[PDB]
RNA sequence: UUAAUUGCGAUAACGAACGAGACCUUAACCUACUAAAUAGGGUUGCUGGCACUUGCCGGUUGACUCUUCUUAGAGGGACUAUCGGUUUCAAGCCGAUGGAAGUUUGAGGCAAUAACAGGUCUGUGAUGCCCUUAGACGUUCUGGGCCGCACGCGCGCUACACUGACGGAGCCAGCGAGUACAACCUUGGCCGAGAGGUCUGGGUAAUCUUGUGAAACUCCGUCGUGCUGGGGAUAGAGCAUUGUAAUUAUUGCUCUUCAACGAGGAAUUCCUAGUAAGCGCAAGUCAUCAGCUUGCGUUGAUUACGUCCCUGCCCUUUGUACACACC
């Protein structure tokens, strides 16, 4: 046999995740926390609030893992959407800049991101094995 | 220069048809048609037909000579790199633009105006034309306008063969 | 004695397509003649230029439109070859109106 | 029977619904004859499809929407209104969870109550406006067959949104309840009160 | 309810004022070979099948 | 709407006039058989042609026109 | 070396390139497995070219695929058409063709297109109007 | 979460900064009903209070009411960064305040009369009662204050 | 306003002995009782998947069957 | 019959041209050619992690080779083809089979005769003649004004929510376009809740921006049908950005304001398939502004596949004190 991440669906996944890392809690705050938009067009703020940062930063690391160099305006512009913007009709703008680059900041100190030479960042040693571990979790949660 | 190929292609062709109109407004005397611009290494070959070849190179290197010049001074170019060559027409009456300035005299000069037109079109069947047309308009005599249309042959309108056959 | 292979791509850019394929079709064939490595006329999209345009000049009567547009045709021809193989095939193989042209440095 | 070992791993419940029946989405196609001829060969499920969705060229000919599915025809028609317009999706999502939710409804199979439901909502004789000097008279005609199908497949999806609008009672909640009182012929849904408004104006202009 | 079921035979060409009605010549399922011409609302192909309550009532070309 | 224009049809005619031989049946014979004999720029119309030529073969089957 | 076929799939604009192999049963799509897709409701959409012919053909089959172009609805009927052709392309080649007949007619009876290549490019939005044949609104009050 | 368990029934509505806190539903909602507050800014204050926004807060403790409403009264003592108000930078070089209740509708009317005071092109349309912001009325709304 | 949006210990009895054997189990058909409204409806669908009592059909958001234990 | 004066056929007409068609451009098919480290894959090197057996995902322009996709040359291909009825067993139409394509294959591009007192003298050193020609109606600066509002219509947008809204999460396009004498597109890194700064690049462009990981969508939660979390208008204040200059908010962002409006009367517009409808992108104008527009791709139905009932047009016969032609 061979266990693998994508097995695992990206819900569940994410969920495996924010729980890890709520066992940890050394992923870190930012300093911003439930006093942020989280994208530009947003009315409300995180409705999950407390938590919440835990999923953004998995997000942030599987979409890593299955990209080659992704930094912060891609994720920006990823994780943005449409703007109320009134009796006018919609746009795309990016997403806020700074919480994407903490959420990048934060798994590069817990070692899931690593620097990458070009642009942008790719992953790191023990970052994959986590990955892994959580797949392989959820596999039996199904099983 | 060095500029993008899409606008390069875009400003060459510009200046062709800028080229191409001056060449209409200031060789009108000469009976011109129509400008080949080649653009190789170095050299480039303003090839210049016309009607009247004898009075568009004047007397070994004027005329032609001065219009190099304007064109350096336009677009500015050196010397040697651009040269003109002016060359009689294959056939005179196929080409439209040359009726077109034959008709432009010979109205300024003072000559019947349905006859003008008549002579031009057997001049272009003599020459070897399927059809042709000559249209006239605004005021041949009186106040009001009008068009007048004299004509021979068989004339496609529509299709791609237009762009093909029929120069305009 | 040289034997000096500097690595050249040429250039061919154009709007007319039956010249440009003519002149591409010349030029491998020179390359046959003197017998060189050289990718084959590899041919990049068309770059199609599209001028939107009302047909009027008043603005009024009905509102129609004309695309007047412009066709590219970018090709290339990569040569393994040296710098004096490359003057030759520069000087001969020029037709009117196909913008041929050097880049020279690999 | 038979579960293969593919390097991509499929879960048991899916290998199980798979190869020895031709099912639909998870349960069973079969059975769900009409008996009752004009809705027989355009009410087809003859054909056995496993999802209520397609590319299916239909709009073409002239009679290639008789061999469409009922079920598409059903996703088809919840499209309906400019903020649901496209989205089949959405749609094919919705009517998954009303043949759900009459596989709860007193067990049966729930192509059965899609199928009676559609027969009974068919009107059999409509009206259609005349000239006829210059008054609005309607002589009374017969319908045939596909617009019978086509008529009822709307009045049904009507019947849903209009119970939908300012309500809690999710779509497939109402279309499963108006598919539930047209297999049962009670004449209190909408689409069942439309066929009889019309038979009624049939018989009145007769 | 008496309901009478009805079958096609031939398509007596598109009818009425308005496009939208077609007569229709009817060999009846039960008790076959009496053709009835009655009218028709929607698409039609030879061999179809009509549900309706008034049977024996023969229609005409409408104004 | 397609019924075979004028050219089409007067081309086919006189194709059919001076070749009956050389004309078997099926179209892509007859195709090949068009584009030796008369001189189309088309593609379409040539294949337009054969068309109508084969139309005219399969009547002259079941008796003259 | 081993016997393998690099077979395509189309919808709209979408484009999935199926590569089969001998093996033990991948079927994969950039990376990711067949059971995930993730538009949902059309797994099933991906999974019936595999239940209608069966698993027991993908015992030796190995399918691996990448997709680029269109949208989601459609690159799971360029991946769903990828995989229908991989298995006929692959009995084709190294099977038999009786079976290859077996899945055709199987194919053809609950046709979906799948094996035929899909006919559908989008009409030009052509100019008095919003879309294509979606005119303005005219006035004349 | 939890279905309401034990007796229950601890008053509907619950009066807050001279105005009516809405019985059940939730604190960030029966927030907004006080004329000042807005959606974002509500929630803002939920997080300081610590209570689930899940809950209906009308059967809330008293302790954590005069939080909230101490939230409001001050922005610069608590963590708010104080760019996240109704004003700010007003009088003459100083700090930014802002209210969320009967003070604020009286700051409002306050700052009305400061523009009629200026009697700025602002202001002067104020006193018309049209159209501030360079907006065009040629056509749009024909019914008017 | 229509009520039905109260929270009480006398109604949250009323829905435990109101929820064992009931065919359809949703959002819709709580309300439909004039239950408590349509959240407070789907926390109470959510407490009758704790340990059984009321098993799923479809799990989507507002989309939410359930049925009884069999 | 045809979409077509498109053809059969009957025939003082016969054979012809124009227009239609053909043509052209584009969009559809090629495991059949020619081609690529600016397009993509396979083995293998080094190398990251796993299960730990051989196996799975990778990351590298380390090698070697391939052209399915990709481009894009050159070709072909569809001809209503084959079969069936149906029709003076004609022109053709209708249904099955195969076939990428069976709606003129889809869409446009050009588009005749004759004109119209249509519109343009505000695209024009295109222009006749009346105007003017230094207190210029020339030019040029400087401030306004076109945007004002009792009120009429006309394109548009946003909504009147639960097929929803709001959070996250998933996350897939195509047309495009883009600076070196300027100031263009602007990744990557730090600062900032934002907007937006800044350093640095890459790119004159299948190479960089850019897979323009666009939106609507799909999943799990919050509210449940209350002018409610629907709906965002009007407002106040600040924080940004363009420009010499922003008040008569340029635009963006921040928080606050929460108005009208529970699907709209008489009327009438648009539409027959990858269309309508939704959704966003995109260049155009642009220093700055998108509700606009010409393009683009995504989601993708309903209902005909007819008829002359209305509307318009066209012929034809008929009448006509009309021919500047029903004003
Ligand atoms: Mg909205
Ligand atoms: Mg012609
Ligand atoms: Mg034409
Ligand atoms: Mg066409
Ligand atoms: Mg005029
Ligand atoms: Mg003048
Ligand atoms: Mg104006
Ligand atoms: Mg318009
Ligand atoms: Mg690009
Ligand atoms: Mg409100
Ligand atoms: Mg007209």
């Amino acid at each position: 046999p061979g266990v693998s991440v994508r097995d695992v669906p990206a819900q569940d996944f994410i969920n495996n995740y924010a729980s890890f890392l709520q066992r940890q809690g050394k992923l870190e705050v930012p300093g911003y926390v439930d006093i942020v938009k989280t994208s530009a067009g947003n009315e409300l703020p995180p409705q999950d609030s407390e938590g919440w940062f835990y999923k953004r930063a998995a997000s942030v690391a599987r979409h890593i893992y299955l990209r080659k160099q992704v930094g912060v305006g891609k994720l920006n512009k990823l994780y943005g959407g449409a703007k109320n913007r009134g009796v006018r009709p919609h746009k795309h703008v990016d997403a806020s800049g700074s919480i994407n680059r903490k959420v990048l900041q934060s798994l590069e100190k817990l070692g899931v991101v690593e620097i990458s030479p070009k642009g942008g960042r790719r992953i790191s040693d023990n970052g994959l094995r986590d990955l892994d571990r959580i797949a392989a979790a959820t596999l039996e949660d199904e099983e | 220069a060095i500029i993008s190929k899409k606008r390069k292609l875009v400003a060459d062709g510009v200046f062709y048809a800028e080229l191409n109109e001056f060449f209409t407004r200031e060789l009108a005397e000469e009976g011109y048609s129509g400008v080949e611009v080649r653009v190789t290494p170095t050299k480039t070959e303003i090839i210049i037909r016309a009607t009247k070849v004898q009075d568009v190179v004047g007397e070994n290197g004027r005329r032609i000579n001065e219009l190099t010049l304007l064109i350096e001074k336009r677009f500015k170019y050196k010397r040697g790199t651009i040269a003109l060559y002016a060359e009689r027409v294959h056939d005179r009456g196929l080409s439209a633009v040359a009726q077109a300035e034959s008709m432009k005299f010979k109205l300024l000069n003072g000559l019947a105006i349905r006859r003008a037109a008549y002579g031009v079109v057997r001049y272009v069947m003599e020459s070897g034309a399927k059809g042709c047309e000559v249209v006239i308009s605004g005021k041949l005599r009186a106040a009001r306008a009008k068009s007048m249309k004299f004509a021979d042959g068989f004339l496609i309108h529509s299709g791609q063969p237009v762009n093909d056959f029929i120069e305009t | 004695q040289e034997v000096v292979i500097h690595k050249i791509r040429i250039n061919l850019t154009s709007t007319k397509v039956k010249q440009l394929e003519n002149v591409s079709a010349n030029i491998i064939k020179n390359a046959e003649t003197f017998k060189l490595v050289k990718k084959g006329p590899v041919r990049l999209p068309t770059k199609v230029l599209k001028i939107s345009t009302r047909k009027t000049p008043n603005g009024e009567g009905s509102k129609t439109w004309d695309t007047y547009e412009m066709r590219i045709h970018k090709r290339y021809i990569d040569l393994e070859a040296p710098a004096h193989i490359v003057k030759r095939i520069t000087q001969i193989t020029i037709e009117p109106g196909v913008d041929v042209e050097v880049i020279i440095a690999a | 029977f038979v579960p293969v070992e593919l390097a991509t791993t499929i879960p048991v419940e899916i290998q199980q619904a798979q190869q020895e029946i031709k099912l639909f989405n998870k349960w069973s196609f079969e059975d769900v004859e009409v008996k009752d001829a004009s809705l027989v060969d355009y009410i087809q499920i003859s054909k056995p499809i496993y999802v209520a969705h397609t590319a299916g060229r239909y709009a073409n000919k002239r009679f290639r929407k008789a061999q469409c599915p009922i079920v598409e025809r059903l996703t088809n028609s919840l499209m309906m209104n400019g903020r649901n317009n496209g989205k089949k999706l959405k749609a094919v999502r919705i009517v998954k969870h009303t043949l759900e939710i009459i596989n709860v409804l007193t067990d049966q199979n729930p192509l059965q109550v899609v199928v009676d439901a559609i027969i009974n909502s068919g009107p059999r004789e409509d009206t259609t406006r005349v000239g006829g000097g210059g008054a609005a008279r309607r002589q009374a005609v017969d319908v045939s067959p596909l617009r019978r199908v086509n008529q009822s497949i709307a009045l049904l999806t009507i019947g849903a949104r209009e119970a939908a609008f300012r309500n809690i009672k999710t779509i497939a909640e109402t279309l499963a309840e108006e598919l539930i009182n047209a297999a049962k012929g009670s004449s209190t849904s909408y689409a069942i009160k439309k066929k009889d408004e019309l038979e009624r104006v049939a018989k009145s202009n007769r | 309810t008496p309901v009478t079921l009805a079958k096609v035979i031939k398509v007596l060409g598109r009818t009425g004022s308005r496009g939208g009605v077609t007569q229709v010549r009817v060999e009846f399922l039960e008790d076959t070979t009496r053709t009835i011409v009655r009218n028709v609302k929607g698409p039609v192909r030879e061999g179809d099948i009509l549900v309706l309550m008034e049977s024996e009532r023969e229609a005409r070309r409408l104004r | 709407g397609r019924v075979r224009t004028k050219t089409v049809k007067r081309a086919s005619k006189a194709l059919i006039e001076k070749y009956y031989p050389k004309l078997t049946m099926d179209f892509q014979t007859n195709k090949r058989l068009c584009d030796e004999i008369a001189t189309i720029q088309s593609k379409r119309l040539r294949n337009k042609i054969a068309g109508y030529t084969t139309h005219l073969m399969k009547r002259i089957q079941k008796g003259p026109v | 070396t081993v016997p393998s076929v690099q077979t395509f799939g189309k919808k709209k604009s979408a484009t999935a390139v199926a590569h089969v192999k001998a093996g033990k049963g991948l079927i994969k799509v950039n990376g990711s497995p067949i059971t995930l897709v993730q538009p949902e409701i059309l797994r099933f959409k991906v999974y019936e070219p595999l239940l209608l012919v069966g698993l027991d053909k993908f015992a030796n089959i190995d399918i691996r695929v990448k997709v680029t172009g269109g949208g989601h609805v459609s690159q799971v009927y360029a991946i769903r058409q990828a995989i229908a052709k991989g298995l006929v392309a692959y009995h084709q080649k190294f099977v038999d063709e009786q079976s290859k007949n077996e899945l055709k007619k199987a194919f053809t009876s609950y046709d979906r297109t799948l094996l035929i290549a899909d006919s559908r490019r989008p009409e030009p939005k052509k100019f008095g109007g919003r879309g294509a044949r979606s005119r303005f609104q005219k006035s004349y009050r | 979460s939890l279905v309401v368990q034990e007796q229950g029934s601890f008053q509907h509505i619950l009066r807050l900064l001279n105005t009516n806190v809405d019985g059940n539903i939730n604190v960030v909602y029966a927030l907004t009903t006080i004329r000042g507050v807005g959606r974002r800014y509500a929630n803002l204050v939920c997080k300081k209070a610590d209570v689930d926004l899940h809950k209906r807060a009308g059967e809330l403790t008293q302790e954590e009411l005069e939080r909230i409403v101490q939230i409001m009264q001050n922005p610069t003592h608590y963590k708010i960064p104080a760019w996240f108000l109704n004003r700010q930078k007003d009088v003459n070089d100083g700090k930014d305040y802002h209210s969320l209740a009967n003070n604020l509708e009286s700051k409002l009317r306050d700052d009305l009369e400061r523009l009629k005071k200026i009697r700025s092109h602002r202001g002067i349309r104020h006193f018309w009662g049209l159209r501030v912001r360079g907006q065009h009325t040629k056509t749009t709304g024909r019914r008017r204050a | 306003a229509k009520h039905a949006v109260v929270l009480d210990q006398d109604k949250f009895d009323r829905i435990m002995k109101e929820a064992p054997t009931y065919r359809y189990v949703s959002v819709s058909v709580l309300v439909d009782r004039f239950k408590l409204g349509g959240s407070l409806a789907r926390v109470a669908l959510r407490h009758l998947e704790n340990e059984g009592i009321i098993k799923p059909v479809s799990k989507h958001s507002k989309q939410a069957i359930y049925t009884r234990a069999t």
